[PDB]
């Protein structure tokens, strides 16, 4: 206690371990910081608390670029029979894969394994849990169709894309600024400059910066197409924006 | 909170995909905003530019971003930068990191009069 | 390492050549010759085919098959022909096509094939049956099959992408799909495909690389736009591939530019190098033109089976490159890379073909040609006779006289391919025929006289006793002196193509494409195949794709080298594999990634004891030095100067392992043995002796000489004294250590005792660092200095000062630098 | 005089050693060393002469763990591999304990081994104890659970009949061609062949299973499958 006190956390967690309070070790250990020695713990206590804590540890720090480290995460949670924490963890992954990637087929895949570890568990809102994340997958397989339909559909692009963009809270499944930049690049590819630039309306007014999602070559030579500056637009989008703000 | 959270993240990530093209001093000073300290002292460590560094410092908050304060000390007198990591010890004001200092710095004098 | 034998072949015809192609079937290669009127067919030994080809129908394209002798053939009406030589049949379709062909190129199944015409119309063809037919714009320069990483079901070797001067791109099919990728435009010069992303690499007359990458439904712009800074034609620029990764380009220019697309490093290859050779080479009496090094270079080439980059200058000069990096993947420098000699011809060089014969090369310079083949040093061992193939013809023997070894120099008729011996007869086998010859050992001199000569076809000849077993690709037959078939054995095609052979005492292995292991016995008068077929397939999954592969002298344990090809990705794998006949399975040893083991070499007599070479990996140790040295590492002061730069001239990459191999255990560690850079390649392993191949560098000749280099083991050097008996005990003792069985070690060494033993004990004992056992020798030296300088140092609660006082004590000193420094203790 | 071989002349030594000693009790530290040693020394010099009982017991008092590595390895060396284990397993390293246990007829006491190690060569080691024993079943699951599956099928086919297990078995091991005709020969036994169709439209061995399905007539869901591969 007077190591925990000091910050001698290294000394503590060893006295614990000795002493055989391993959960008062591991809490030590992870305000070290260090993760191998609490990996290795982990594994040779074989407690299912500890390999909750080690998965929620691991699921602080980096996973996404260490496949090791979700493997160890995977593992520490069907070991510890942890259905609900590991149907969270997937849905982390699929929406950070969603966020900064922008593969909706992997995010659909990683929303099925979570709906099956969902269906695995035994919570009260196990059920809630289960529909929420069919709601997201069916959202992104509806969105996946699509992504399949650019060889096939035009009409069916139309069709699905403003079903989408029409439903409440799109975003928190699909982000409606990829439907829109898709959409307004598939305008492009049929050359529509006219629809092109009212869809790139459409999705200027619901204030998400066009940036991210929209290539600049393409917002440019479609602006050109119109004859219209794009930096005093843009100027006048990011005030507009500020003057919004402004009484919210 | 929520408004100038999504309009702060929002440009940090612009900041993003246009220092993926390169803008590194101009692009740093202009996405300052607030509490950008994770991606700045990255820029900074990237481009080992440390006078962002001494005017982040100067213009933190005194009583919430101490232990930022005392990285960037520590980071200065790991660069040799004397005089900063004096002025950020100044507003530390920590005995921790003026015996430090003095110990890493090889003299006794001053090692006498913190002691003391 | 390597030599490289030139061929001039006659001609022999008025017109003027304009085409040459070389066969890919892994033995008795073919060349087809396309003349304006004529078409010629070549044989290995350069000789016209007393059958011709040529037909009153121009030829105006032509293709080889890439595993079979069938050659394809397109006309300029547009019909196609697919002949037989093996069985001389000759399919020609009418209807090929209604143009004339431009290109035809084979897949690598070899089933589905694509041809294309001026007119634009691109036919896809089963065999000799048309399968599809497209109608594009403007004429197609080129086509290639695609393998794109797929679904199973949707996954179909007809896939293909072709490109044109119009600039145009489509993904078609044998079912008449055709996506239409089209895109960019102009003059494509090549078109490339790309695996692991499926991507497509384009080069253009526009000094343009493009990086496509392609989707069954997705369609996305050039990932990357590459410019290229070149001073030579664009026109001329050509690209090829190297290893994983690597693009060599040429455009008719000095620099040879290299792009890793990992890292995407560009790097030059100059001549200088040549310059250097010219250097080396202006040491004598020959007469060589000046060093004019800035040549262009007409042609490039390179062969996967002999990791050989052949490149021709237009002064009338051929270049080589070795790809030493081991594995498959590219290299990542200059430093990889080798330079071997180069040989001079007459004018210069026009056209270089490749075709997958022991790396043969068809070169054309005006109306002249040539062939090029590559000679591997290759050496045999058996009792008192060393045999070594030092050039095409010329063979040097060595016997183990105690007087003194005897050396003999034989000259052959012509080139060698294959030598092999068994203590009685010598066997050699060329393209030509096999003969068998009898050596007479006499103090005098020492004869050989041919015994007989049998010409027969085959891949490798293994002699014993007094038959030849003679196996190919598919197949192995007993042979007798006279020449009579007493036995044949086939083997399934699925098992893929039997790559290579090795042959100890009275067993022999073989593996093949697939990863099949296949074990015989020849000790029977008839040999017999021991046990069953099995797959290098473990439980979990695929261990790896075979690389080496050796068997010890009882057949009981197998060391395999394999490579895991990690799906361009990390290389190889440095972690060998260990077989147990009795068992059935594939222990597998991990050894520090430091270093990649590269050919594994057993013992003729002991079963447990063997040897690893290994190469040590420079490119990762440095980048992991660099990665560290970069972390609170600032103004290291003293001990610090030139360490590291003037010890690589004689220290090369090449280092030596000891391991034993139990059942119990598994593998343990015995001993390290560096290789000077003198030494070229492990020759043998022995109980008392390692043999070695070392270059002569002092040669004036234009070939360096090649000698045999024998050296002890780090167990027996010193003891020159009468090894009758001696090796079994400190055999048993070295084992007994290694398993740490103290106790069977000293009943073992008992019964022997001898103070030269009882230092060699306490030298095994200093470097196995075991310090008591090492007292106990000590005490049964007898040495009393020794002893009162240990009672003397026990007073220490370090046991490296202890050891490194022992070895004070028997002379090893720097051994006993080594230790101090590692104890951190300087004052002693 | 155990490197001489005279194993009596050991035992006599060593106890006039240990007596003298033991009549000085000043100093402990150094008597106390002697008689570890003199202690291993009888002990080893009665296992190899064959008394069993005392030498294993001074070995049980004695404390020094390396020690008694030692005579656990020269006892098990010698012909007694059980006694050695349990020395090995009071020594403080039991890997080898578990897998003298495996190797003797102690699965009893090995069992407890397999449930906390993960030793999977050690598991395939235990499997085939049990299969030298005869029992199918539980060599069965211990063959499934460490990696050894492809004998798990031929095992169903010879006794156990476990098709729906099998099944499951496959589907949670990554079955290949070798397996895909164990299924076939598990399906063989059933009489209505459908499920034999699936499992070697899953193989890839296309070719007598397209003859055998249409010797049986059940072109519709093979042909239904195999109207995508060749034609």
């Amino acid at each position: 206690d007077t190591s925990i006190k000091q910050g001698d956390y290294r000394l503590s967690s060893k006295l614990y371990t000795k002493l055989g309070n391993q959960v008062e070790a591991m809490k030590c250990l992870i305000n070290l910081g260090a993760i191998d020695e609490v990996v290795n713990y982990a594994t040779m206590a074989r407690m299912p608390q500890l390999y909750i804590l080690a998965g929620n540890f691991l699921q602080t720090t980096d996973w996404h670029k260490n496949p090791q480290l979700m493997k160890h995460i995977i593992t520490f949670y069907n070991k510890a029979k942890a259905y609900d924490n590991l149907a969270g963890f997937f849905d982390a992954c699929s929406s950070v894969e969603i966020d900064e990637y922008r593969d909706y087929e992997k995010a659909a895949a990683a929303l099925n394994e979570a709906l099956k570890h969902a269906k695995k568990s035994t919570s009260e809102s196990r059920d809630f849990r289960i529909e929420q994340l069919e709601t997201k997958l069916n959202l992104v397989q509806k969105f996946v169709q699509a992504r399949a339909l650019f060889s096939s559909d035009p009409q069916q692009m139309k069709q699905i894309c403003e079903d989408l963009l029409a439903q409440p809270g799109i975003d928190q499944s699909v982000r409606s600024g990829d439907i829109y930049a898709q959409i307004i690049e598939y305008y492009y590819q049929v050359k529509n400059f006219s629809q092109a630039f009212d869809y790139i309306k459409k999705m200027q007014q619901k204030r998400i910066i066009l940036a991210p999602y929209l290539d600049q070559e393409m917002l440019q030579q479609i602006l050109e197409s119109q004859g219209v500056s794009l930096n005093s637009k843009n100027k006048n989008n990011d005030d507009e924006f500020i003057e919004e703000d402004v009484p919210e | 909170i929520n408004s100038d959270a999504s309009r702060k993240d929002l440009l940090i990530q612009r900041a993003e995909w246009e220092v993926k093209q390169g803008n590194w001093k101009k692009g740093g000073e202009l996405y300052i905003q607030a509490e950008v300290y994770k991606k700045a002292i990255e820029v900074y460590v990237t481009n080992n530019f440390s006078e962002g560094i001494v005017e982040v410092c100067r213009n933190a908050d005194a009583e919430t971003q101490r232990k930022e304060i005392e990285q960037c000390a520590a980071y200065f007198k790991k660069a040799k930068l004397h005089q900063y990591t004096k002025e950020a010890y100044l507003k530390l004001q920590d005995n921790k990191a003026l015996l430090q200092l003095n110990i890493d710095l090889e003299k006794w004098d001053e090692a006498m009069t913190l002691a003391k | 390492m390597s030599l490289f034998s030139e061929l001039p072949l006659d001609a022999g015809t008025d017109e003027q050549i304009t085409q040459i192609a070389v066969s890919n079937v892994s033995i008795n290669p073919s060349l087809a010759i396309i003349t304006p009127h004529k078409i010629l067919l070549f044989n290995e030994c350069g000789e016209k085919h007393d059958y011709e080809l040529s037909r009153n129908i121009r030829c105006t394209y032509v293709q080889w098959h890439p595993s079979q002798p069938i050659i394809a053939l397109g006309w300029e009406t547009g019909a196609i022909t697919l002949w037989s030589e093996e069985t001389k049949v000759a399919k020609e379709e009418p209807n090929g096509h209604k143009s004339e062909i431009c290109l035809i190129q084979f897949n690598p199944s070899g089933s589905r094939m694509v041809s294309a015409d001026i007119d634009g119309n691109v036919t896809v063809w089963r065999g000799i049956n048309i399968v599809s037919q497209y109608k594009k714009e403007q004429s197609i320069t080129h086509a290639i099959f695609c393998e794109l990483n797929i679904d199973s079901k949707l996954k179909s070797g007809n896939l293909f992408f072709f490109g044109g001067k119009s600039g145009v791109v489509c993904l078609a099919d044998d079912a008449n799909h055709c996506s239409d990728v089209c895109k960019v435009g102009g003059s494509i010069k090549s078109l490339l495909f790309y695996e692991k992303e499926n991507s497509v690499i384009i080069i253009t007359s526009t000094l343009l690389l493009v990086m496509f990458k392609i989707s069954t439904s997705v369609k996305t712009g050039p990932s990357k736009r590459v410019k290229l800074s070149i001073s030579g034609d664009p026109q001329k620029l050509q690209s090829i591939w190297i290893g994983s990764c690597l693009l060599a380009t040429c455009s008719h220019e000095n620099m040879l530019r290299m792009w890793h697309l990992d890292q995407d490093d560009n790097y030059v290859l100059t001549l200088h190098q040549l310059a250097q050779q010219t250097q080396t080479q202006q040491g004598a009496a020959t007469v060589i033109q000046s060093t004019n090094t800035n040549d262009q270079i007409t042609s490039i080439q390179y062969e996967k089976r002999g990791k050989v980059l052949v490149a021709g200058t237009r002064e009338g000069r051929i270049i080589f490159w070795k790809n030493l990096s081991i594995g498959s993947e590219s290299p990542l420098d200059v430093d990889e890379w080798k330079m071997l000699p180069y040989v001079s011809v007459r004018q210069g060089v026009n056209s270089i073909a490749v075709g997958q014969n022991n790396g043969l090369i068809a070169v054309q310079y005006g109306n002249q040609i040539s062939l090029v083949q590559e000679t591997v040093i290759n050496g045999k061992m058996t009792d008192q006779v060393r045999l070594l193939q030092s050039s095409a013809n010329t063979i040097k023997i060595y016997i183990n006289n105690d007087i003194s070894n005897q050396v003999l120099h034989f000259q052959s008729k012509g080139n060698i391919k294959g030598l092999d011996c068994n203590d009685q007869f010598m066997l050699l086998w060329t393209s030509k025929t096999i003969e068998i010859h009898e050596i007479i050992i006499n103090p005098k001199e020492s004869q050989t006289k041919l015994v007989a000569s049998i010409q027969e076809k085959c891949l490798r000849s293994v002699i014993h006793k007094e038959n030849i077993i003679l196996v190919n690709d598919m197949e192995l037959n007993v042979l007798n002196f006279k020449g009579i078939q007493k036995q044949n054995l086939k083997f399934s095609e699925s098992e893929g193509k039997i790559l290579n052979v090795n042959v100890l005492n009275n067993h022999l292995i073989m593996w093949t494409s697939n990863n099949y292991i296949r074990l015989f016995d020849i000790s029977r008068r008839e040999v017999k195949q021991i046990g069953v077929t099995r797959r290098f397939e473990n439980s979990q999954g695929q261990l790896g794709q075979i690389r080496y592969c050796a068997v010890n002298s009882d057949g009981s344990k197998i060391v395999i080298t394999a490579d895991q090809r990690g799906k361009s990705g990390p290389q190889a794998d440095n972690k060998f594999y260990i077989y147990d006949v009795q068992t059935d399975n594939f222990l597998l040893y991990e050894m520090p990634a430091k270093c990649i083991p590269l050919q594994p070499y057993c013992d003729r007599k002991d079963r447990k004891f063997f040897g690893i070479s290994c190469i040590i990996n420079k490119n990762i140790q440095q980048e992991k030095n660099a990665d560290e040295n970069n972390d609170e590492n600032e103004d290291n002061k003293s001990d610090k100067s030139r360490n590291e730069d003037d010890d690589e001239k004689d220290k090369s990459n090449l280092e030596f392992y000891t391991f034993f191999v139990t059942s119990e255990n598994g593998i343990r560690k015995q001993d390290q043995y560096q290789l000077e850079s003198s030494i070229e390649a492990v020759f043998a392993i022995d109980i008392p002796k390692l043999y070695f191949i070392k270059r002569n560098k002092k040669t004036n000749s234009s070939g360096q000489n090649y000698k045999i280099v024998e050296k002890y083991l780090n167990d027996f050097v010193g003891l020159e004294k009468i090894d009758n008996q001696i090796k079994e005990a400190i055999m048993n003792f070295s084992f007994y250590l290694t398993m740490d069985n103290l106790d069977e070690a000293y009943k073992s060494v008992k019964q022997i005792q001898n103070p030269s033993i009882w230092e060699k004990m306490a030298s095994m004992c200093v470097k196995t660092k075991r310090i008591d056992v090492a007292e106990i020798c000590l005490g049964n030296m007898r040495f009393a200095r020794g002893s009162k300088a240990i009672r003397e140092q026990k007073k220490e609660p370090e046991l490296d000062a202890q050891l490194a006082m022992v070895a004070i004590q028997l002379n090893m000193k720097d051994e006993a630098v080594k230790l101090y420094e590692q104890s951190k203790r300087y004052d002693l | 005089i155990e490197n001489q071989g005279n194993n009596q002349e050991a035992r006599k030594l060593y106890e006039r050693a240990v007596l003298n000693k033991d009549d000085r009790p000043s100093d402990r530290s150094k008597i106390d060393n002697h008689n570890q040693l003199c202690f291993a020394g009888i002990s080893r010099t009665s296992i190899k002469l064959g008394d069993i009982q005392r030498g294993v017991t001074i070995a049980k008092e004695l404390i020094d763990n390396n020690i008694v590595i030692e005579i656990a390895v020269v006892c098990e060396n010698m012909k007694q591999y059980l006694e050695a284990a349990e020395l090995y397993q009071k020594s403080g390293m039991l890997e080898k304990a578990a897998s003298l246990y495996i190797e003797s007829k102690d699965f009893k006491k090995a069992a407890p081994l397999i449930s906390m190690i993960k030793s999977p060569n050690l598991l395939k080691q235990y499997a085939k104890a049990k299969e030298s024993e005869g029992a199918y079943n539980e060599a069965e699951q211990t063959y499934e659970q460490a990696e050894s599956w492809e004998d798990v099928v031929r095992l169903n086919l010879d006794k156990l009949d476990n098709l729906r297990k099998a099944i499951a078995v496959l589907r949670t091991k990554c079955d290949t061609s070798t397996v895909c005709l164990m299924v076939a020969n598990v399906c063989e036994k059933q009489g209505n062949y459908g499920e034999l169709v699936e499992f070697l439209l899953k193989a890839g061995k296309k070719e007598e299973a397209f003859q055998k399905a249409q010797q049986y007539n059940v072109m519709d869901a093979y042909s239904d499958n195999m109207k995508d591969f060749t034609l």
